[PDB]
């Protein structure tokens, strides 16, 4: 099954010109395992 | 055209082309963010900073990302807290733990953060989650209370192939999480 | 005939409700007064999502550490952690586990490993046949009252 | 498959996705290594380390690189010293200046260096250059005295479009420097 | 005009698994300007 | 008639060969005894790759800094650096440049700016008409000998 979202986000207005991209999870007074198996990322600026 | 692209398949035990902060490390051919315990922060963000826009010409970037992550919890009735893909200022570090996914600090919009992220949350929070409990996906941006959140089934333990690509021309990001079927 | 009771030590207090977190003393898998009954009035706090998750698994986390003879110390290394069984008799069902069955399970309570011990409302007394110590133990009653061993007729879980 | 790729067109004044060491910096839309002076070292090496082979499976990598550099000297009869594309251990820093292009330290093979590089030298060195003076291109590997060097015309000041791609299957690198004509 | 070179270089044997790649020039008791105008680099490992 | 000579101060020594690096005093572009001749016997050390590189450009680096009236202080900001011309007369060809022409160029040698001054073997004397100072100057001769002003007949570069 698939779950999807689309939303108009004016990126330029919110996050800097130079940005590092990352994965981050957490655990509070409850938990679960969080693991990443692969990763792709291609970004072109005109 | 400026263009950076990387494709990681087996996060080896050494894994140099990334930055691990808080707990998080590689393991059996996999990147681990939180080792199923109480109160720990996990985050890893690739080493080279990428530039999205151009101040010199107000041009935003087109970008796509694809990844198969997994949230396997010991108990299918007590998950926590969340997994999120964030974009933030180069000099970025683990923000408030708990239910902030370690990227934000306030329910309220705090322009200063400069962080737009897509969050897959697995623990309802009265103070800022759609009051109906329902685990969900959402698009965060300088708050924690997203601007859009769509409820979704956990499938605790199954691999999940997701992919998200923003549109420079249309300033629109789309996130799709697909459980292999 | 004999009823079911929740036997505890003395030195601080709590009630059946507060159980979560504590270390328990058991007699052995499915041994009624040391499991079957206990798991019944605990089930509500187990958050046990039913099958195929072993109902043992649920109680395997809820209790910090214990001794449940006949428990897979390979998959649930915690239902056996308190087991006094030095050797291959650790968490054993045989009699090589000093805390196996009624008295043993109760003796698990005696050496401050466990805080609650589910052993028949007869054992403890038969066991500690000395006046003072007999007075040095409490008993959890279904209505969350810590009534004394002598009051087991009331302080009994199930019949 | 592991895959990293970047394409830089205008080295902006800030330029984060690189590391500048010694002198070197960005300028008028360009990366500068040495500002035409006496005795200075210049080097810049992209921020993310890439992994070439696999110890886990002795597999080497395929890689291509293309760039238009320029060596404009004040006098077409007194150039110095050289420009070189090097590959070396992550924790790498400016080695001996002068005629070593800041990557090596001995004419003699020093296994320890772990640096294979393609060098475009513009200053003959009796001690280790093909005795005939001739400026040239060469393939360095833990020495300075290449294993192969081919003489070439300077064209002082003209842009130069070069490109080099190694062969993983055939363990063969090829360097081509072409002056636009 | 073009100038080219081809040489069999057993990379694996010479440089580490993880390597940073870079540009470096120098100047001695003589000099010249060294400048880079662009850069491409795509590396795939099987 | 008058020959060409290389006029230097006194206080340490060197010869025409060692010129490279020093600061020179000139009279002005193409002024024979302050350029044409000098550039002739210097050419070999100029490494001047011919046209279209200005032969001025070559000597523009070879000399650390100088005063050459009529020199493009915009492209060769160094053939003018020593020029005593305070104001828009810096490196000027007019007489507003105190070191313009013979005496001026020689006076460039007098105020320790230049080390060699190419001014006619007449100037210096006419200039410093005082006994001691007349003895306080040397003259470079083609055969790399530092013969005195009085010996200019021999110590002359070209005729
Ligand atoms: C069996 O099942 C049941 C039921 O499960 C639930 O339902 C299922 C369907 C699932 O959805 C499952 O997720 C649900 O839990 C389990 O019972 C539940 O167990 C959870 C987990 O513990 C409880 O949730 C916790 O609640 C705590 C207390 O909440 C109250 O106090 C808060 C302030 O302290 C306040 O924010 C809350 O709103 C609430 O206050 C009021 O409460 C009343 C009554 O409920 C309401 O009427 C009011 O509306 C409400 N507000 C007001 C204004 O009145 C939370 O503390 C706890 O939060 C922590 O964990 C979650 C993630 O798990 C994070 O989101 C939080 O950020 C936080 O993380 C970190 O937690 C630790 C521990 O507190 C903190 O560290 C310590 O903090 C101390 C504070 O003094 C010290 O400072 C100490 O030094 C320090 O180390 C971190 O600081 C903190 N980090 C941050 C950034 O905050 C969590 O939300 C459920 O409440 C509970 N259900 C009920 C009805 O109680 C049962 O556990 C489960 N397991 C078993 C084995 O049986
Ligand atoms: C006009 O044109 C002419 C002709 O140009 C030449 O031809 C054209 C076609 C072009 O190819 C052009 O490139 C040619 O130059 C120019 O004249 C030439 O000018 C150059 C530039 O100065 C000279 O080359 C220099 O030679 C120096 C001296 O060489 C002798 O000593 C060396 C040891 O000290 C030794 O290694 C040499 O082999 C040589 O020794 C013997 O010499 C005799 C006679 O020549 C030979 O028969 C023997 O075979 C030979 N060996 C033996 C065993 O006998 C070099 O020092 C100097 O090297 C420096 O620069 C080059 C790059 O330009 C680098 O490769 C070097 O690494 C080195 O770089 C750094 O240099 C500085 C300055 O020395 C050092 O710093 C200082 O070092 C001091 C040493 O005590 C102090 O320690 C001080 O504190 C410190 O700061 C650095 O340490 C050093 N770095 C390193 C890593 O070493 C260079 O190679 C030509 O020799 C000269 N032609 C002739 C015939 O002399 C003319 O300049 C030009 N311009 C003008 C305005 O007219
Ligand atoms: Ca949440
Ligand atoms: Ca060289
Ligand atoms: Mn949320
Ligand atoms: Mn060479």
């Amino acid at each position: 099954t698939s779950y999807t979202l689309n939303e108009v986000v004016p990126l330029k207005e919110f996050v800097p010109e130079w940005v590092r991209i990352g994965f981050s999870a957490t655990t509070g007074a409850e938990f679960a395992a969080h693991e990443v198996l692969s990763w792709y990322f291609n970004s072109e600026l005109a | 055209t400026e263009t950076t692209s990387f494709s990681i398949t087996k996060f080896g035990p050494d894994q140099p082309n990334l930055i691990f902060q808080g707990d998080g490390y590689t393991t059996k051919e996999r990147l681990t963010l939180t080792k199923a315990v109480r109160n720990t922060v996990g985050r890893a963000l690739y080493s080279s900073p990428i530039h999205i826009w151009d101040s010199k010409t107000g041009n935003v970037a087109n970008f796509v990302t694809s990844f198969t992550f997994v949230i396997d919890a010991p108990n299918s009735y007590n998950v926590a807290d969340g997994f999120t893909f964030f974009i933030a200022p180069v000099d970025t570090k683990p923000q408030t733990g708990g239910g902030y996914l370690g990227v934000f600090n306030s329910k309220d919009y705090d322009k200063t953060s400069q962080t737009v992220a897509v969050e897959f949350d697995t623990f309802y929070n009265t103070a800022w989650d759609p009051s109906n409990g329902d685990r969900h996906i959402g698009i965060d941006v300088n708050s924690i209370k997203s601007i859009n959140t769509k409820s979704w089934a956990l499938q605790n333990g199954k691999e999940a192939n997701v992919v998200i690509a923003f549109n420079g021309a249309t300033n629109v990001l789309t996130v799709s999480l697909t459980y292999p079927n | 005939h004999y009823y079911a009771v929740a036997v505890v030590k003395k030195g601080g207090s709590f009630q059946l409700n507060e159980l979560q977190g504590l270390k328990s003393c058991h007699t052995g898998l499915r041994r009624t007064a040391g499991w079957n009954v206990p798991i019944g009035t605990l089930r509500p706090f187990l958050n046990w999502t039913g099958p195929p998750e072993p109902i043992e698994a649920a109680v395997a986390r809820f209790f910090s550490a214990s001794c449940v003879p006949g428990a897979d110390k390979g998959q649930f290394p915690n239902l056996c952690r308190l087991c006094a069984g030095t050797g291959e008799n650790k968490c054993a069902f045989s009699s090589q586990e000093p805390y196996f069955s009624y008295s043993g399970a109760f003796k698990c309570l005696k050496d401050g490993a466990g805080d609650v011990a589910f052993i028949r409302e007869s054992t403890v007394f038969e066991d500690l046949s000395d006046e003072a110590e007999r007075d040095e133990y409490e008993l959890l009653c279904p209505d969350n009252t810590r009534k004394p061993v002598d009051k087991f007729k009331d302080c009994h879980l199930a019949r």
